[PDB]
């Protein structure tokens, strides 16, 4: 569901059940659902997770191991 | 005497050269594979790498800490 469409590519959204629309998906599982496939969607629009802002979901990755 | 102490750190940072992500450029992480430690959060990553990296630091002059054996 799309609400408050902003030409600035910003809007608050939520998802429901498909057609048990009396009930919606609880957000607490959606937070881990995005963090699983967060890497999938930025390259689906050539973006960098600083153009995928979620305000509650942030990337928690990147330990470097350059030296042998 | 004590110029060669400074001169050794010129070579020490020269040993820390040669590389893609220069070591003072970035922060070390925390223990949770996430964002950074507090003194690299509260101040720049160029300094933090000085009070632990260049040398482990002490608070005062009256307390002698680690010997920095590889810096020796």
């Amino acid at each position: 569901r799309v609400a408050n469409l902003k030409p600035r590519i910003s809007f608050n959204f939520f998802v429901t059940a498909p057609k048990n629309v009396s009930d919606i998906i609880p957000r607490t599982e959606v937070e881990k659902a995005i963090r699983m496939s967060r890497s999938r969607i930025n390259d689906a629009f050539r973006l960098n997770d600083n153009s995928l802002e979620f305000l509650g979901i942030q990337p928690t990755l990147g330990p470097p191991n350059q030296p042998p | 005497l004590y110029y060669n102490t400074i001169i050794s750190w010129i070579m020490w940072y020269l040993f820390n050269s040669f590389q893609e992500p220069l070591p003072w450029s970035d922060c070390p992480l925390n223990e949770n594979q996430t964002g950074y430690v507090d003194e690299c959060a509260r101040s720049s990553p160029v300094d933090y790498f000085w009070y632990r990296e260049t040398l482990n630091i002490s608070t005062s002059i009256s307390d002698s800490g680690s010997i920095q054996w590889w810096m020796l």
